[PDB]
C-alpha cells in the first residue's frame, strides 16, 4: 500500500532499463501513468545531461565499486543509503543518483548480467523513498519532479 | 566534480 515507492519503482525502473538495452519500454503504464511518463520523459533529458557531463567521473566511481553481481549491488546500496541520508536533499542530487543507476544498469547490460538491473532499480528506489519520503511528498512527489525541470 | 563529490566520495574515487 505504497503508492510513492510503487510509482517511483516504475519510473526508475523503466529508465534503467531503456539506458541499458538502448530501446523505449512501450509497457503500458500504471495507476498514475500521466504523471510518470512525464516524469520518465524528464528523466532522458536531465539524466543523459548528466551521465554525459560525468562520464569520467561515473567510470572512475563504477571501477572502484567493482559491479559484477548481485552482492556488489547490496554494496552499492549501502553507499547510497549513507550519503542520501547526511541532511542535504535536492532535486538535482535525486537526478544524479537515478543517472548513476542507468550509468551502473548499462555497465551490467555489457557484463551479461541483466537480471541484475531490476534489483538495482528496486535498491535506489529504496533509498529514494526511505530518506527524501517526508521532503517528495513536501514537493507533491512526481508531479513537482516535472514541474521543477519544465 | 565538486557537484557529484558527495556521491564520489562516499565511493573512494578523490579527483571528482
Amino acid at each position: 500500500s505504497d503508492e510513492l515507492y510503487r510509482q517511483s519503482l516504475e519510473i526508475i525502473s523503466r529508465y534503467l532499463r531503456e539506458q541499458a538495452t538502448g530501446a523505449k519500454d512501450t509497457k503500458p503504464m500504471g495507476r498514475s501513468g500521466a504523471t510518470s511518463r512525464k516524469a520518465l520523459e524528464t528523466l532522458r533529458r536531465v539524466g543523459d545531461g548528466v551521465q554525459r557531463n560525468h562520464e569520467t567521473a561515473f567510470q572512475g566511481m563504477l571501477r572502484k565499486l567493482d559491479i559484477k553481481n548481485e552482492d556488489d549491488v547490496k554494496s552499492l546500496s549501502r553507499v547510497m543509503i549513507h550519503v542520501f541520508s547526511d541532511g542535504v536533499t535536492n532535486w538535482g542530487r535525486i537526478v544524479t543518483l537515478i543517472s548513476f543507476g542507468a550509468f551502473v544498469a548499462k555497465h551490467l547490460k555489457t557484463i551479461n548480467q541483466e537480471s541484475c538491473i531490476e534489483p538495482l532499480a528496486e535498491s535506489i528506489t529504496d533509498v529514494l523513498v526511505r530518506t527524501k519520503r517526508d521532503w517528495l511528498v513536501k514537493q507533491r512527489g512526481w508531479d513537482g519532479f516535472v514541474e521543477f525541470f519544465h | 566534480p565538486p557537484e557529484i563529490a558527495w556521491l564520489a566520495d562516499a565511493v573512494g574515487l578523490k579527483d571528482a
